[PDB]
């Protein structure tokens, strides 16, 4: 909505985790992540 | 994470003793859903109480 960029890090859980947690709100993350308007980085 | 590639559903047991969620204190956050589980006696009557 406000069209700000962001990056996420996980120390924790696998991106995949994230995007199914997400899956349910309708925010669609997969879709953010390879349009690269968003980033993750498991560590 | 060797469970999850393999395609496992899998539950654990874990124990509270003193305090806390768990006996660690951070196996909770090792994990994707805890549930706790409880026998409190009221009064003098024990109720067991489930919570996610």
């Amino acid at each position: 909505d406000h069209g700000e960029p962001g990056v996420f890090v996980t120390f924790e859980e696998r991106p995949e985790d994230i995007v199914n947690n997400v899956a349910s709100l309708g925010f669609e993350l997969d879709k953010l992540i390879e349009e690269e308007k968003i980033a993750i980085e498991h560590i | 994470d060797w469970l999850k590639e393999r395609g496992l559903t899998t539950v654990i047991t874990a124990e509270r003793g003193d305090g806390a969620l768990t006996r660690q204190g951070l196996e909770e956050y090792v994990s994707d859903c805890v549930i706790l589980l409880d026998h409190r006696v009221e009064n003098q009557i024990s109720t067991r109480r489930l919570r996610i």
